């Protein structure tokens, strides 16, 4: 499965969660940013690795990072 | 809030069938079920190709991948303003409820969620790969 | 309900304000650049009218006025072609001697030594030899002087200015409304009866009254200056009746239905004129008259304003069966609301028409002295083949664009489009199997032959003197078409073409046309053609069918028609877009059409073209197609290595420009591989280092330099690949056939 | 730290490292990266603003 | 002729060296990918974001330079 | 380098004779006073003038009868070959510095405007013509900026990637 | 003689490509910036833009002028 | 082919092929152990480079040896 990490530069804009096609990400309460929320990745076993979340992230550098790892049926996006 | 249970007697949308549906993986590995309650009978686009008619009231569709179910749910939420529930079904009959996991959509912040994968540093503070040699870790992001 | 003229008065102000604002048409691009990507995006999105606005009326008005602009540009190009024939050509000298004088209508200026390209083409003239066939077309029209070419050039520029006026007028002053454009029944009636039908009738009139008597006098041996002008044949009926005696009866046989009296100038001879090697002009006049009547009848099918006629929607909705669900229901709404679906259909049929035109123009040459001008024959065949292939790839592209942008599942439930989408996996898998089978049983025959020949076993080869693969169906068709004047078309004097069989048509000691026999090599190359066409179809059809979704990416329609990928996940999703399927189909169409034009060039040089002497026919390459075209080594040696000697020794002659273009096109093709084999991340990092160097000397631009986008990198790679390969074949073909023809 | 004051970015992974931007606002609720900086150039994502901590910006 | 082909050889050597050296020195990171050391020597890309990141790894620089080396030795 | 002057090279004279012979062979198929005859005669005259000018320029010819250029500034100066590479080097370097300085001055002038990116694709033509004419005196201004330290941006003001 | 020259030159080209590839692998995997603080390795990493840009310049000059001279002669 | 055409075309093609095998009688009796997928992006670059280099070397070796041997 791929590894998705969230770094503390996240501004809680929820764009990565909205961009995710497999529901890997969600917003949890936080206090390190003005929006009082941070992204989290509790379901990385469903991560395909499309990096739509990184395309959606506005911070510089990225607050959400996807590291491609070992490939399973879910991560390879196989319907067969 | 409690996780809903899957009702397998829920009617399916009016569909003539297609070659893009389930395969052997559904019988032996897993498949996915999306359920939604339609306000009215209307035509929607199948994620596997073609047009189907959703029935008024509850609907049940079996799909091969979670991404197909979430694409259909995105279409239902954006075009028909309809919420939905996604389940994972195993060949032994076990049903795992997936989305929305706590009843609130993941883009909306909800209390009771715990951050996983959070790092208390910016991405430029990751160590060097020579520091994780012969440690068994995945990489500098894993430490 | 009622077909009528509806326009809007003065919708768009004629001003230069938006000329000073690049990107004004786009909401995103109007804000100006931040990076260099904006420069490319402005040119890439300039003609995507449906991306600028969602209003179908504005799109239709833009399309109409752009079509007027294209017609004006085409008329400028044609008027320039007629002008260069009038002013910078040897057309009159060529008219006096069409066998020993090479056509030329381009003269270069003497500077930097380039006047060597003004070759000794004959007629006391120096210039670049042309292969477009304009001289033979002008001779067939009856043009005998440079003044008549001057008149056509001036009249073309006047009509070109009228087309540019009409484009300005129908966009800025009187722009038709959407309901005007959606009168497809009236458009079809007018374009069948009025455009094609009246065009064919008017050209039959020109042929009868001008082309027939002038070319009759030309083939009789009369000097072109002594031939009377066309209006002399118009005004003096006795001068017309001297050549065609039925003109003494006037129009009375036409109106008394004594049509057989006109048999002297309305003929059904068939075959070729032995003097000129072209089709009989009387045959062409009768052809165009019959075509005119057929199209005038065809243009009265659709109901507009007087009750009678067909409704296309009713015809489409009535044609449904048990296997096909709702049938053609909803196709009328697609084809009256989507410009891209119409463009897909029209591009497919126009490209197929161009390829059919190439085959019919080589086989039945319709211009005098066209067939013995081997450079012109090869050039027009190759050109129209390439135009056809490009248009077919464009048809695939715009079918995919329709599927992404204009497809609506609500209006397509259980119709033909929905049912085709619903079994796309079966279609693609069966086509994939057909392509694999065709590739094996066509290319593996060549590999088997190359291995057998290299193993010293020519008796185990696939050849005429070995294991034979005779194309018996095509041979039977040839025999049937040779025997057509006997029974199945008794009023035709000759077969349609000499390629079916019979005698050799020779003009000036050179073969105009002759039978084209088919053997094992023809069988093998025809199945190679079938294989390559099937693979190109597979790529383009897979792009159309999976443009909206697949098992890999279920929401591909939300990503658009043209996007690079969906990231390295799911194993990697590079080139999933329908645009990338067009991008690969361009390569495969190039491969297919390259083999088609190579087959044409080698087969006509080996078995058709040549010199007719007293003993017989000596071909250009001496019949080596049937001996060696069944191996890859035979192709590489006897076609590629042997026939490229003319382009590589063209230096120091008038053909040296072809050698330079040969080298430069090899360069451009090689240059394309850096775009195709690489990716933009490397180039962006290299640009970062270069930008650092520019920042050090305070010469960093405000418009930030970026590497090309992934899609632009693919587009640049395929464009330079096509340009390099096609221009390589172009220079090789033209140098070879001008030097040896 | 002030309003519309030129600052130099010291974050090494930032696109605008060693570059000068304008301070838009400074958050006072104790968040991790309170300084909002506007830059005259866009990064590779087309963004012109980023948030920095107090130690990541130097007034120039 | 020896002059011209020797300068062609110099172009080949310098370009192959440029690709390889840029790949080695940007292996740890660039402005497009400042954390490239976290992803290793060989990886496909970083996705279509930030303009597109095809062939951004140092392995890809080796792969590009093999073409130029083959051209140079040719 | 063992070469001979082209004015006394037998290969040079043979090449001139062969080129004139080929052009004269092409010339004999046209009547006198016609346009092809005049064009071929002009080409013949240009060929003769070119061979005479190359012989008179002191060019050295190889065994192939073709002129060979000398690019070492020592051998060019002491043997009269400076017009082959050295003087063209000076001329090119002057024009290239002119173009580069004009571009740099235009970029620096456009940097100070309210819309610096606007002047990069919509050219300030009067300003570009004024700056372009001022590029004749580029070496003086460039060498002064080099001595003053204003030609180079400081390393602290230039972005770099993490190392 | 031709076979031996061509063989050993292609072998040398592949080996040089591998040398630079494993230099890049060292920089990704084994390079410790703190252990190499201020030495020649860190200093050549610290002006990599100058190195890459000057290599780009010399490659561009050689390619432009060698190709231009060849095309002029052609 | 491996250097110009990239992955996602081939993965969708292989998806249709995997559909075809499971739906074909007398052939769905046999089945794969490893799910057929297209070659990865890096693997494709490597395989295309290997075919390119092998063709380069084999072509030039054949030409060099034949052209030097046939005259000497
Ligand atoms: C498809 C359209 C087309 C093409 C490709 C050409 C191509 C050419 N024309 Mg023909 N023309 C064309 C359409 C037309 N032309 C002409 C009338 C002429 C003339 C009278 C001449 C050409 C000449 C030329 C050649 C040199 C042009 C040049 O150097 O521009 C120069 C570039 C400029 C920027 C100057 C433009 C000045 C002009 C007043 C505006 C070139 C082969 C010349 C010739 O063929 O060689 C002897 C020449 O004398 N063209 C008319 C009628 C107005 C056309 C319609
Ligand atoms: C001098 C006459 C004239 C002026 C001032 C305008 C002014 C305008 N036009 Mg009208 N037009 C004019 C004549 C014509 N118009 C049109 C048809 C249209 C259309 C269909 C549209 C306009 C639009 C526009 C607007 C801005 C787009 C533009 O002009 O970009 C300038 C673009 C160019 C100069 C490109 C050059 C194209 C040219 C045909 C060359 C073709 C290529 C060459 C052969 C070279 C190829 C290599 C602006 C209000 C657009 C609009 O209103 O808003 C979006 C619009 O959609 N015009 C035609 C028929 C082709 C004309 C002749
Ligand atoms: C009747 C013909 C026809 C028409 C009206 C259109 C119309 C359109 N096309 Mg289709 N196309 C057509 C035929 C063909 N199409 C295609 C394949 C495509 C693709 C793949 C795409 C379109 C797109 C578009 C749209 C925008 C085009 C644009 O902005 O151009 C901009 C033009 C340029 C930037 C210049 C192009 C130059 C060209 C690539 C090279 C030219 C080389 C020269 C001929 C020779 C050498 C020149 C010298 C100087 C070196 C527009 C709806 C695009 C769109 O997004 O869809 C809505 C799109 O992605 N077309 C092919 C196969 C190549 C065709 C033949
Ligand atoms: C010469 C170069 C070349 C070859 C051999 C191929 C091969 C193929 N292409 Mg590629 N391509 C090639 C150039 C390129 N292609 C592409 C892009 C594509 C696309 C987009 C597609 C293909 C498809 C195909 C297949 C067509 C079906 C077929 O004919 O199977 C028969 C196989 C052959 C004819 C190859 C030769 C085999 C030989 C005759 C038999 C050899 C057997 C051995 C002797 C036995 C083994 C013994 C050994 C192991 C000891 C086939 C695998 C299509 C496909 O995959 O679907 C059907 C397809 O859609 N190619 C690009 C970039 C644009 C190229 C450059
Ligand atoms: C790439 C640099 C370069 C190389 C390899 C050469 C090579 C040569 N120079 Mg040249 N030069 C070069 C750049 C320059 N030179 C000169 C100015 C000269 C002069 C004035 C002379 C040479 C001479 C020579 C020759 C003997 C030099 C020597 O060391 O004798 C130990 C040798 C062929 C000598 C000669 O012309 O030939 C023997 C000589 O007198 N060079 C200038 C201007 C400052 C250059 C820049
Ligand atoms: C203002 C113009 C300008 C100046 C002063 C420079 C200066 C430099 N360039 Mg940059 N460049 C410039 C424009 C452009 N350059 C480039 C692309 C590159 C690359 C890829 C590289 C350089 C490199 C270099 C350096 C070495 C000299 C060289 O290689 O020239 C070569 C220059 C070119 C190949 C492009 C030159 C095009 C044109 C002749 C210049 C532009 C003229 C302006 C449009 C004039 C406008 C002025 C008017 C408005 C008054 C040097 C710092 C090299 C390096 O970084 O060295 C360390 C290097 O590898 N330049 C493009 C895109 C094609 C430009 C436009
Ligand atoms: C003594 C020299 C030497 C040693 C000990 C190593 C050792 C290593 N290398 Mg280095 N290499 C060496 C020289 C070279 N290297 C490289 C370029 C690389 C790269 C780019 C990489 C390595 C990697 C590796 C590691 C993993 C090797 C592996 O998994 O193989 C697997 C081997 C294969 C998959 C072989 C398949 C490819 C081969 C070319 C097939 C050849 C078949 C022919 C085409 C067939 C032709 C005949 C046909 C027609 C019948 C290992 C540390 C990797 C690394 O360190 O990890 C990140 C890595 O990415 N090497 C080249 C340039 C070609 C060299 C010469
Ligand atoms: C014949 C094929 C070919 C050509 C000409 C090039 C060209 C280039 N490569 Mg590319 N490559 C080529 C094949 C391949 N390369 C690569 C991979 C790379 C890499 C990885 C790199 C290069 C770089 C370079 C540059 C080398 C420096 C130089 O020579 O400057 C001279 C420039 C040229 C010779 C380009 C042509 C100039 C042109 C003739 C000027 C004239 C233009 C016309 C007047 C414009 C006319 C336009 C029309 C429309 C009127 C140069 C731009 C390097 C570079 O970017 O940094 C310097 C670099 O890092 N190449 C691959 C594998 C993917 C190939 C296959
Ligand atoms: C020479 C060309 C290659 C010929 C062989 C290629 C066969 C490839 C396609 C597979 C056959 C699939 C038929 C499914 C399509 C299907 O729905 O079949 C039913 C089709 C139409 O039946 P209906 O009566 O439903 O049609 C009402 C129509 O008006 C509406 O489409 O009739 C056929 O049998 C078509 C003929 C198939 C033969 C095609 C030959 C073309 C000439
Ligand atoms: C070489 C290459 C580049 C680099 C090429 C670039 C950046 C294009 C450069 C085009 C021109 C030459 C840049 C400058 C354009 C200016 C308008 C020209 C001004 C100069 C005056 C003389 C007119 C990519 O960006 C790329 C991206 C994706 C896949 C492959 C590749 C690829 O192969
Ligand atoms: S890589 Fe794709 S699937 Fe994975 S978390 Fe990001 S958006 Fe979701
Ligand atoms: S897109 Fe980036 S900044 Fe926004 S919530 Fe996700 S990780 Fe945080
Ligand atoms: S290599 Fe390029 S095209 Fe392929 S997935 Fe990565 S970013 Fe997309």
């Amino acid at each position: 499965s791929h590894a998705v990490k969230i770094y503390d530069t996240c501004i809680g804009c929820t764009q990565c969660v909205r961009a995710c096609p497999t529901d890997v990400l969600e917003m949890v309460p936080w206090d390190g940013c003005k929006a009082s929320q941070i992204a989290s990745a509790p379901r990385t076993e469903d991560c395909v690795g499309c990096k739509r979340c990184e395309s959606a992230c506005p911070t510089d550098f990225l607050s959400v990072r996807v590291y491609l790892g070992s490939e399973t049926t879910r991560s390879m996006g196989l319907a067969y | 809030w409690k996780p809903p249970t899957l009702d397998p007697s829920t009617p399916s949308p009016i569909f003539g069938g297609s070659t893009g549906g389930l395969l052997r993986k559904a019988q032996i590995e897993e498949f996915y079920v999306i359920t939604w309650d339609a306000k009215k009978e209307q035509v929607f686009e199948m994620p596997t190709g073609g047009a189907a008619i959703m029935r008024s009231g509850p609907n049940l569709l079996k799909l091969a991948r979670k991404e197909q179910c979430l694409a259909l749910l995105t279409q239902l939420r954006n075009k028909f303003k309809t919420d939905g529930q996604i389940y994972r079904v195993f060949p032994d009959g076990e049903v795992q409820y997936l989305h929305p996991k706590d009843g609130v959509y993941p883009e909306k912040v909800n209390a009771g969620r715990t951050a996983v994968g959070a790092k208390d540093r910016s991405i430029g503070k990751n160590t060097n790969p020579v520091a994780v040699k012969f440690t068994g870790k995945l990489g500098t992001y894993d430490v | 309900k009622k077909v009528k003229i509806v326009v809007d008065g003065n919708p768009v102000e004629t001003s230069f304000e938006r000329w000073a604002k690049p990107g004004h048409f786009s909401r995103t691009l109007s804000k100006g650049p931040s990076t260099t990507t904006w420069i490319w995006n402005l040119h890439a999105d300039a003609h995507d009218f449906d991306s600028h606005t969602s209003d179908l009326e504005e799109i239709s008005r833009k399309v109409f006025s752009a079509h007027f602009g294209q017609l004006g540009i085409i008329l400028i190009w044609l008027s320039g072609m007629y002008f260069h024939g009038a002013r910078f050509s040897n057309y009159e000298a060529w008219l006096s001697d069409p066998i020993h004088i090479k056509p030329s209508a381009q003269v270069v200026w003497p500077v930097v030594g380039q006047e060597i390209l003004n070759g000794d083409v004959g007629g006391g003239f120096q210039g670049v030899q042309i292969t477009s066939g304009f001289f033979q077309l002008w001779r067939a029209s009856g043009i005998t002087s440079e003044l008549q070419l001057y008149s056509t050039a001036i009249g073309g520029l006047v009509l070109a200015a009228a087309m540019f006026f009409a484009g300005w007028f129908h966009y800025h002053k009187a722009a038709p409304k959407l309901e005007w454009f959606q009168n497809v029944e009236s458009m079809l009636n007018h374009h069948l009866a009025g455009l094609l039908g009246l065009g064919s009738l008017a050209w039959a009139g020109h042929q009868i009254h001008v082309s027939l008597p002038i070319n009759k006098l030309l083939d009789a041996g009369v000097d072109p200056k002594e031939i009377p002008l066309p209006h002399e044949f118009i005004l003096n009926r006795d001068l017309m009746a001297q050549l065609y005696p039925s003109f003494s009866k006037g129009l009375a046989p036409f109106f008394t239905i004594n049509w057989s009296e006109y048999s002297d100038f309305l003929t059904f001879q068939g075959g070729l004129n032995p003097v000129t090697g072209g089709l009989w002009l009387s045959d062409q006049a009768h052809h165009h008259l019959a075509i005119a009547v057929l199209f005038l009848v065809a243009g009265h099918q659709y109901r507009t304003n007087w009750g009678i006629g067909h409704s296309i929607k009713e015809i489409l909705e009535a044609h449904k069966g048990p296997f096909t669900g709702e049938g053609h229901k909803g196709l009328y709404e697609i084809l009256t609301t989507s410009w891209h679906a119409q463009l897909a259909i029209n591009l497919a049929l126009f490209g197929s028409l161009s390829i059919i035109v190439a085959h019919h123009m080589y086989s039945m040459p319709p211009y005098p002295y066209l067939a013995t001008d081997y450079g012109t024959q090869l050039s027009i065949f190759t050109h129209h083949t390439w135009i056809g292939g490009f248009c077919i790839v464009g048809a695939g592209a715009h079918a995919a664009i329709f599927m992404v942008r204009d497809y609506d599942p609500t209006n397509n439930y259980n119709n033909l489009l929905d049912r085709v989408i619903r079994h796309r996996d079966a279609i693609v898998s069966h086509l994939n199997w057909v392509c694999i089978f065709l590739g094996f049983h066509s290319f593996g025959l060549y590999i088997h032959n190359d291995t057998m020949s290299a193993l010293g076993r020519p008796q185990d080869m696939f050849s005429d003197t070995a294991i034979q693969l005779q194309p018996v169906f095509a041979q039977w068709i040839q025999n049937t078409h040779l025997s057509a004047p006997q029974f199945t078309a008794p009023n035709a004097l000759a077969p349609t073409s000499p390629v079916w069989g019979g005698d050799v048509v020779a003009v000036g000691g050179k073969v105009a046309a002759m039978p084209i026999t088919l053997g094992t090599a023809d069988f093998m190359v025809h199945h190679i053609h079938a294989f390559t066409i099937h693979v190109t179809v597979l790529i383009l059809l897979k792009g159309v069918l999976y443009a909206r979704s697949s098992r890999l990416i279920p929401d591909k329609a939300n990503l658009g028609f043209r996007f690079p990928c969906d990231g390295p996940g799911r194993g990697g999703t590079c080139q999933v877009s329908a645009w990338d399927h067009v991008f690969l189909g361009l390569f495969w169409m190039y491969n297919s059409l390259s083999i088609a034009i190579f087959h044409f060039s080698w087969k006509m040089q080996s078995d058709v073209w040549g010199t007719v002497n007293s003993t017989g026919v000596s071909h250009i390459t001496g019949g080596n197609f049937s001996q060696s075209a069944n191996t890859i080594n035979g192709w590489l040696r006897d076609f590629l290595w042997a026939q490229s000697s003319q382009v590589i020794q063209s230096y120091g002659s008038a053909l040296s420009a072809y050698g330079l273009i040969f080298l430069g096109a090899h360069f451009i093709w090689a240059f394309s591989l850096m775009f195709l084999f690489s990716g933009r991340g490397y180039w962006q990092e290299l640009i970062e280092s270069i930008v650092w160097a520019h920042n050090k000397l305070k010469v960093a631009p405000s418009i930030q330099p970026r590497a090309l986008s992934i899609t632009q990198g693919r587009a640049v790679g395929v464009a330079h690949y096509l340009l390099g390969g096609i221009a390589t074949t172009w220079s090789f073909f033209l140098a070879r056939i001008i030097a040896v023809g | 730290r002030l309003w519309c004051v030129q600052v130099k970015v010291l974050r090494p992974e930032s696109y605008w490292f060693n570059e000068v931007g304008k301070v838009v606002s400074v958050d006072q609720s104790g968040i991790r990266y309170p300084v909002v900086v506007r830059f005259p150039t866009v990064n590779y994502a087309g963004v012109s603003t980023n948030n920095y901590s107090l130690e990541e910006v130097q007034e120039v | 002729g020896d002059f011209l082909v020797h300068h062609a050889i110099a172009l080949g050597l310098h370009t192959t060296t440029l690709i390889l050296v840029k790949g080695a020195l940007d292996a740890r990171g660039s402005k497009l990918m400042p954390d490239k050391k976290d992803f290793g020597y060989s990886f496909p890309c970083d996705g279509p974001g930030r303009g597109g990141t095809c062939d951004i790894s140092a392995w890809d620089a080796f792969y590009l330079a093999v073409f130029w080396m083959l051209n140079t030795i040719g | 380098s063992g070469l001979t002057p082209c004015s006394e090279s037998k290969g040079f004279a043979k090449r001139q004779k062969n080129e004139i012979k080929a052009l004269t062979k092409r010339l004999k198929q046209y009547e006198e006073g016609s346009a092809p005859s005049l064009a071929l005669k002009a080409t013949i005259e240009r060929t003769e003038k070119r061979f005479a000018n190359y012989g008179n320029a002191g060019l050295l010819c190889g065994t192939d009868g073709l002129p060979h250029l000398i690019s070492d500034p020592g051998l060019a100066l002491r043997f009269g070959h400076a017009g082959e590479t050295l003087i063209p080097t000076v001329g090119f370097l002057y024009i290239a510095g002119w173009i580069g300085t004009a571009g740099r001055d235009y970029l620096i002038a456009s940097k100070g405007e309210a819309k610096p990116r606007e002047k990069e694709y919509i050219i300030d033509v009067p300003l570009a013509l004024k700056i372009s004419a001022q590029g004749a005196g580029w070496p003086f201004r460039v060498i002064r900026e080099l001595q003053k330290g204003t030609l180079l941006e400081k390393d602290s003001n230039i972005t770099v990637s993490p190392r | 003689q031709a076979s031996l020259y061509t063989h050993h030159q292609y072998i040398a080209g592949f080996i040089l490509c591998g040398a630079f590839a494993h230099g890049a692998i060292f920089f990704v995997r084994d390079y410790d910036p703190e252990q190499n603080k201020g030495n020649v390795l860190a200093r050549i990493l610290d002006h990599k833009e100058a190195v890459i840009s000057h290599l780009s310049w010399v490659s561009l000059f050689l390619g432009f002028h060698t190709l231009g001279l060849y095309v002029h002669n052609d | 082919m491996f250097l110009i055409s990239w992955r996602g075309y081939w993965q969708e093609l292989i998806e249709t092929l995997a559909w075809a095998h499971e739906r074909t009688p007398l052939a769905n009796l046999v089945r794969w152990r490893d799910k057929p997928v297209a070659l990865s992006i890096v693997q494709a670059r490597l395989v295309g480079l290997a075919h390119f280099s092998a063709g380069y070397i084999l072509t030039y070796a054949a030409f060099l040896i034949a052209s030097t041997s046939g005259k000497f």
